[PDB]
RNA sequence: UAUGCCAGCUGGUGGAUUGCUCGGCUCAGGCGCUGAUGAAGGACGUGCCAAGCUGCGAUAAGCUGUGGGGAGC
RNA sequence: CGUGGAAGUCUGUUAGAGUUGGUGUCCUACAAUACCCUCUCGUGAUCUAUGUGUAGGGGUGAAAGGCCCAUCGAGUCCGGC
RNA sequence: AGUCGGGUGAGAACCCCGACGGCCUAAUGGAUAAGGGUUCCUCAGCACUGCUGAUCAGCUGAGGGUUAGCCGGUCCUAAGU
RNA sequence: UAGGGAAACGUGAUUCAACCUGGGGCCCAUGAAAAGACGAGCAUGAUGUCCGUACCGAGAACCGACACAGGUGUCCAUGGCGGCGAAAGCCAAGGCCUGUCGGGAGCAACCAACGUUAGGGAAUUCGGCAAGUUAGUCCCGUACCUUCGGAAGAAGGGAUGC
RNA sequence: CUGUCCCAACGUUGGGCCCGGUGAACUGUACAUUCCAGUGCGGAGUCUGGAGACACCCAGGGGGAAGCAAAGACCCUAUGG
């Protein structure tokens, strides 16, 4: 939810 | 046999750290049957239970160094770790000094050597930081 | 109406205070004061109570350690019951 | 912590409820304390 | 400082306690009010219709 | 009974901070082999222990003389420093 | 013929199934207020041995009377 | 020249507070925010215990929509359902 | 961070004694607040619990243990209720 | 001619936590209140009830679902060497071997922490990330700029043991 | 200034590996020794054609199972919030 999974 | 219980009791009766009480390895059986503080003191009087001696660091090498240093050695640039004013507090030093100087001046006055005024004049110069040590003070006084 | 003395607190440590300090230990009603514990003990066993220490036990009962005068003998008062 | 006298009577009681089912109740009923509580594991009120 | 496990350590304050009126450990000893029966706030007993389904 | 020199060069194959323990084993294994006895039956008088632990747990000697005797109704050696 | 596949047999694991009902669910008739004479509820007690439940209240699984009942408890 | 000892002053793993990099270790963890090293502050707008006040469209906010018991661009519980 | 002897035991790498070797120094020592609530001591145990085992135990069972005119509470008042 | 110690059962000194008592300085900040005590003697006697008191206080007794590498207040800040130091390192007193599974292989690859690497010396890389260099104390000496305070440990050079 | 690099080597400690004891989880439509091609809803261990293929087991680094984990946050849509 912040780009790369899950950053 | 579990003598741990006794160890706690012995340590208190002998009044020593638990780690110091010694139990004779050939008398475990007996020490085992020991139940009350009394039973313990008895085994203590029998020498079955004892308290090792506590050591203290040897101040020997210290004293040798203390000598050398009191004498002025072992205090070169390579042995100093703290800053200058750290090794000898300035204000403190100035107190030491200005006091000896005022003490000296005060003596010479009662003693008659100095007239109130000469004293006055000197005392002020002292408080004004005119004389390094007492010596330097006297030196100046002698014209 | 509650009673002051519930019963004798007989245990090893209770025996010692008896054989060695002329003390009787009781289980008394927890609303009772040392003074009330004193009287009761006197009127019950006919003795002279010198001092009374109390304690509120983890058993929800109040234990009183009663010390008798040198005229009375704990071991003896206790033996009759 | 400083416990009051009532708090104590309760703690006391809780302690007793913590005993086993007497040996004989077993024979009497021809054959479990569901209120057993550990000091560490469980937690009393207050 | 995490709001999680690390913030759990300071939790040693006593609030809710065995209530003198209802017997529930809901008496807030700092508020002197029971969250369960309402002792300390209301003479009447704390009770709401929403404690059960509307038709019941 | 005889006097033997035990090499403890193999305790180097063990992590250094533990040489002592390994050394102490090497000894039991050595005596057990050279006396035709089981390692269980090898008693090492504390002398040996202190010998091996002398310089700490990581500085055990590379050798060590030890005096061992053999005997009894099952076979077993008793040993000590020298 | 190892590792192994499929189905069965003996034993197990499991607790379905069948049978059973000291509990529920719903309908119906009767009846229907308690409390400062301190209720309802709760706490803590109370037993020879007593943890739970029930009962009871320092007269503590109970005390009294009247009636019923009956050789047991 | 000395005295004096000021400062949201300096150095500082004193205590204590903080949390920059390693994008290391961990990532069915020791841990639902940890470990190690590195790093910042450390007499002040300082840090901290306990007690106390402010309550949900409301608080609190040196303001990041931050925080209000692992819950926040409107907490939690039950109810409406 | 143990090792060699030995003790107890049906059973011992880890329960106990000695020696040797180490670890902790604002703490891995001493006294305590909160909080826990019997965990304290003793005896008897090992079905449960214990990162292996156990004769050991904060585990299981039974007993026991907390004594105050002069330490606290209690009294006073604080923010505030 | 209490107590305690097997015994001796000291005397002086320095620096001096505790405790006592003064002086100075600061505020666009002014640093509680009440009960109580004193003021106000002495003897003898009586009374002094009620509640807490065990233990832990933490890398197993607390919060974190756990015997959780996390979190959690106060006092001991004066034990010795060291040194500026409540610093490091080492060592007492006291505590501990329970930050609780062990045995075996010179113990391979591979991985975690880490030591040392010749010549070269940032060519690596988004970037010197990571690591390294420097270092304590004394002496000499110190640029631009500047709000004249600072810059500044600028830089640079020398010294250092017994 | 230096193993950041040329360009890697050797070493140290804890693992890794073997043995005793303790002992989970993720995941699982079924079948399953695959490989090269082809085909197919156009990104096949299973279809088609060929090739290869004796079984079982240990260790490894992770190529594939459009691997495991999450009813896509992007985008559109809903007479949604
Ligand atoms: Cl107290
Ligand atoms: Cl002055
Ligand atoms: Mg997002
Ligand atoms: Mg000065
Ligand atoms: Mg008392
Ligand atoms: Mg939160
Ligand atoms: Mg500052
Ligand atoms: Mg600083
Ligand atoms: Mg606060
Ligand atoms: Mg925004
Ligand atoms: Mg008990
Ligand atoms: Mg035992
Ligand atoms: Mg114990
Ligand atoms: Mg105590
Ligand atoms: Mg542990
Ligand atoms: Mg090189
Ligand atoms: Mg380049
Ligand atoms: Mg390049
Ligand atoms: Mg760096
Ligand atoms: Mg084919
Ligand atoms: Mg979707
Ligand atoms: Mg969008
Ligand atoms: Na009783
Ligand atoms: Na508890
Ligand atoms: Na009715
Ligand atoms: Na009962
Ligand atoms: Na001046
Ligand atoms: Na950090
Ligand atoms: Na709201
Ligand atoms: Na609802
Ligand atoms: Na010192
Ligand atoms: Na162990
Ligand atoms: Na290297
Ligand atoms: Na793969």
């Amino acid at each position: 939810x912040t780009x790369p999974f899950x950053x | 046999t579990d003598l741990s219980a006794q160890k706690r009791l012995a340590a208190d009766v002998l009044d020593v750290g638990k780690n110091r009480v010694w139990f004779n390895p050939e008398r475990q059986g007996d020490i085992a049957d020991a139940i009350t503080r009394e039973d313990v003191r008895e085994l203590v009087d029998e020498g079955a239970i004892q308290a090792k001696d506590k050591k203290g660091n040897s101040r020997g090498r210290a004293r040798e160094r203390q000598k050398k240093r009191a004498y002025g050695h072992q205090k070169g640039a390579g042995s100093r770790k703290g800053k200058a004013g750290a090794r000898q507090n300035s204000k403190e030093d100035w107190e030491s000094r200005i006091r000896a100087q005022r003490t000296k001046l005060r003596e010479l006055r009662d003693e008659g050597t100095l007239s109130s005024s000469q004293y006055r004049d000197l005392y002020d110069k002292a408080g004004g930081g005119e004389f390094d040590s007492v010596a330097d003070l006297e030196r100046y006084i002698d014209a | 109406s509650w009673d002051v003395i519930k019963h004798p607190h007989v245990t090893e440590k209770a025996m010692n205070d008896m054989d060695f300090q002329n003390k009787l230990q009781f289980a008394v009603d927890d609303r009772a004061s040392k003074g009330e514990v004193a009287d009761a003990v006197e009127e019950q066993y006919d003795v002279t109570v010198e001092q009374v220490n109390t304690q509120n036990t983890m058993d929800g009962e109040k234990k009183a350690v009663v010390r008798l005068s040198e005229d009375d003998d704990a071991q003896e008062v206790a033996s009759r019951i | 912590g400083k416990k009051s006298k009532a708090t104590k009577k309760r703690l006391a009681k809780l302690d007793n409820q913590n005993s086993r089912v007497p040996a004989w109740v077993m024979l009497k009923t021809d054959r479990r304390n569901h209120k057993r509580r550990h000091w560490r594991r469980n937690d009393t009120d207050e | 400082t995490g709001a999680g496990t690390p913030s759990q350590g300071k939790k040693n304050t006593t609030t809710h306690t065995k209530c003198r009126r209802c017997g529930e450990k809901s008496y807030h000893t700092k508020k002197k009010v029971c969250s369960s029966c309402g002792f300390g706030k209301s003479a009447k007993r704390r009770d709401y219709e929403w404690q059960s389904k509307a038709g019941e | 009974e005889r006097v033997v020199t035990i090499p403890l060069r193999d305790a180097r194959a063990e992590p250094n901070h533990k040489r002592a323990d390994k050394a102490m084993i090497l000894i039991r294994e050595h005596l057990a082999k050279h006396f035709s006895v089981d390692e269980d039956a090898v008693r090492l008088d504390p002398s040996i222990n202190e010998a091996a632990w002398a310089r700490g747990r990581a500085n055990t000697p590379s050798k060590i003389r030890v005096r061992a005797a053999r005997f009894e109704e099952e076979g077993e050696a008793i040993v000590e420093a020298e």
